[PDB]
């Protein structure tokens, strides 16, 4: 498998990290009939590549279904164990995937677990047995992490909703979404504020989510944030990760909406489940974060373009993050399947389990 | 001797303060004085303002003191008669009189346009400037709700909050104990003042310095409402360094500059730094 290019001149502080561009990619130089990686892999590359699947738990569902199906396609070969030969025969294909685009702390959790479940087979099961042992141990997996996890993380977070809240939320997540129609639902009367940024512009996601469900909700641009947080009760935010020295890392735009609310003195709560707990610790979005394609970046603002064409500028750089990190001292409530504990206690849920 | 008789009779009159009355005690003084050289009469009434700031333990009383001892040397800067500059002296005291006298209203006027409708305000104690304030924001056909600290020494909460239910607004007393408690439900603290000190802070009632920290602490804006004749060259280093004549439990305190958002005075909506140029320009 040929290493994929790279594309324009990335910043000086962020020279570390890999740049792709979205037009190309890896197939043109593969099998159309894939041989050496699995063809279900190939296309879950190709969908993170293209971004077909653009979230945290999609791509964890997505990556753990094509896991079970390589894993029913899998057949052990003589003289080997399938313990071992598994686990070689699906490094390849996790690094393929990281070639297509950077793995979440969600897709690493779950390659972690899955690893750890297949190296614990013991060398006495049958092969057809053992394999699906291994897929009702994914299906387990992805209903009592995310499924089952989803329903407490709402539970606890109805009872901190009262009537006439304006609860302020960020981007696109799954879990902030459920929470605020299953309160709505319950009979909590509230408006819902979504703040947005360029360029995916996920948060229409939610809007237009929100509409359908009968919630009352506006919609405003990032920058803008300063003059609607005077009315704003609360501010929920989706995470990404919750790193061992309690950071948070999410999308680009929360440590700074995290950072206006405390001026305001606007509670901040994340919402996060156990299964995205992180034990590496990180204290800026420089030393790991994801460099999409920088040609997202180009508007149409009038007739023309100021950003048509910036690779003839050589000393014009164009920066597009993707993640961020939040340090402890921002956030005030983390809500978790478990309860609601404070942002100092996610080492202790990573002790625990 | 009947220095104090007419001073504290002078104070009949609920609405005007400590500071006024001195003035005038001073100005009736100077009048009646018998006095053939500037000397004699500037002397006479250093110890008439002894006198007075012993009776009255207030700040407001010596800063007046201090302003009444600079224009009677600016006065006696330029004519050097002692007759003719008698008379001017007189003249001056006259019309500084009549425009120091209804300053009060022009601070109101001038500061409740940053009351908006709906909005809360906190107070410590009972002070005529922020009732002023209140009237004319409530003239203004405004809707607001006034929570107010009882100031334990001297209950001057509960006599605020009667004199603010005759205007028809909402107040609620609170503890002193409870003010960072209702400090997330105040939308701006309004203060007065008994003496500005040159920095830019202010000089107030002893529950004064703990409420301007619990704003601070949660972004509040704290403005303070005091008249000019207030100013008054000292420096608190903190809170020990403020003179024991006019603590006296502590009756009084100071407070930063760094805590202050804005000053509403007579001259205008000012910022702590401007304090210390009027004091500079002044040359007190």
């Amino acid at each position: 498998v040929p290493t994929r290019k790279d594309y324009g001149s990335k910043v000086s502080l962020f020279s570390h990290l890999p740049q792709y561009s979205r037009q190309n990619s890896l197939t043109q130089f593969m099998s159309i009939p894939s041989s050496v990686i699995h063809p279900a892999m190939v296309r879950l590359g190709l969908q993170y590549s293209q971004g077909l699947v653009s979230g945290s738990n999609a791509r964890c569902i997505a990556l753990l279904r094509a896991l079970q199906q390589v894993i029913q396609d899998y057949t052990t070969p003589p003289n080997e164990e399938l313990s071992r030969d598994l686990v070689n025969k699906l490094k390849p294909y996790m690094s393929f995937l990281t070639q297509c685009r950077p793995l979440s702390a969600s897709m690493h959790n779950a390659i972690k677990f899955l690893n750890k479940e297949i190296t614990s087979v013991g060398s006495s099961k049958r092969e057809e047995e053992a394999k699906s042992e291994l897929r009702a141990a994914i299906d387990r997996y992805v209903q009592e992490k995310i499924v089952l996890a989803a329903q407490a993380i709402s539970r606890f977070a109805y009872q901190k909703i009262s009537n006439g809240d304006v609860i302020l939320v960020y981007g696109c997540s799954s879990l902030v979404s459920r929470i605020l129609q299953e309160a709505w639902t319950e009979g909590r009367r509230f408006r819902v504020v979504v703040v947005d940024s360029r360029p995916w512009l996920e948060g229409r996601h939610t809007l237009r989510s929100l509409v359908h469900a009968g919630v009352p909700a506006s919609y405003l641009l990032i920058p803008a944030a300063s003059y609607v947080l005077p009315e704003v009760s609360k501010v929920l935010l989706g995470a990404h990760a919750l790193l061992a020295n309690g950071s948070v890392m999410s999308r680009v735009g929360t440590a700074q909406l995290a950072l206006v609310a405390r001026a305001h003195n606007v509670p901040v709560l994340v919402c996060c489940e156990t299964y995205k707990f992180c034990e590496r610790v990180q204290t800026d979005a420089f030393v790991s974060n994801e460099l999409d394609d920088p040609d997202d970046l180009q508007c149409k603002r009038g007739e023309h373009v100021a950003l048509a064409n910036w690779q003839n500028h050589a000393s014009l750089r164009l920066l597009n993050l993707v993640y961020d990190v939040t340090p402890p001292e921002l956030v005030d409530l983390v809500i978790t399947e478990l309860g609601m504990i404070p942002c100092s206690s996610v080492p202790v849920v990573l002790r625990v389990k | 001797e009947l220095i104090e008789y007419f001073k504290s009779q002078m104070k009949e009159d609920p609405d005007m303060a400590s500071a006024v009355a001195a003035i005038r005690t001073l100005l009736e003084f100077l009048k009646r004085d018998k006095g053939e050289t500037i000397q004699g009469l500037r002397a006479n009434l250093t110890s008439a303002i002894e006198t007075l700031c012993g009776v009255d333990s207030s700040v407001a009383v010596s800063s007046g003191g201090e302003l009444f001892l600079r224009f009677i040397s600016l006065a006696s800067l330029e004519y050097s008669d002692y007759s003719k500059c008698k008379k001017i002296m007189i003249e001056r005291g006259e019309l500084f009189l009549r425009r120091i006298s209804l300053s009060r209203n022009k601070i109101a006027d001038l500061c409740h346009t940053f009351i908006k409708d709906g909005a809360t305000i906190l107070t410590h104690a009972y002070s005529r400037v922020v009732l002023r304030v209140l009237e004319a924001a409530v003239a203004a056909k405004k809707r607001f709700s006034v929570y107010v600290t009882e100031s334990q020494p001297d209950l001057s909460g509960k006599k605020m909050a009667k004199a603010l239910c005759h205007l028809n607004v909402p107040v609620t007393v609170v503890l002193d104990a409870a003010v960072g408690y209702i400090m997330e439900k105040a939308d701006l603290v309004i203060v007065g003042a008994e003496g500005v000190v040159e920095n830019g802070g202010i000089i107030n009632k002893i529950g004064t310095n703990q409420m301007a920290v619990c704003a601070k602490a949660q972004n509040k804006p704290f403005y303070v409402v005091a008249e000019s004749f207030k100013f008054v060259r000292l420096f608190p280093l903190n809170q020990q360094d403020v003179p024991d004549k006019f603590k006296y439990h502590p009756w009084v305190d100071y407070t930063a500059p760094s805590l202050i958002t804005l000053l509403f005075t007579d001259l205008g909506v000012l910022t702590p730094s401007a304090v210390s140029d009027e004091l500079i320009k002044l040359y007190l």
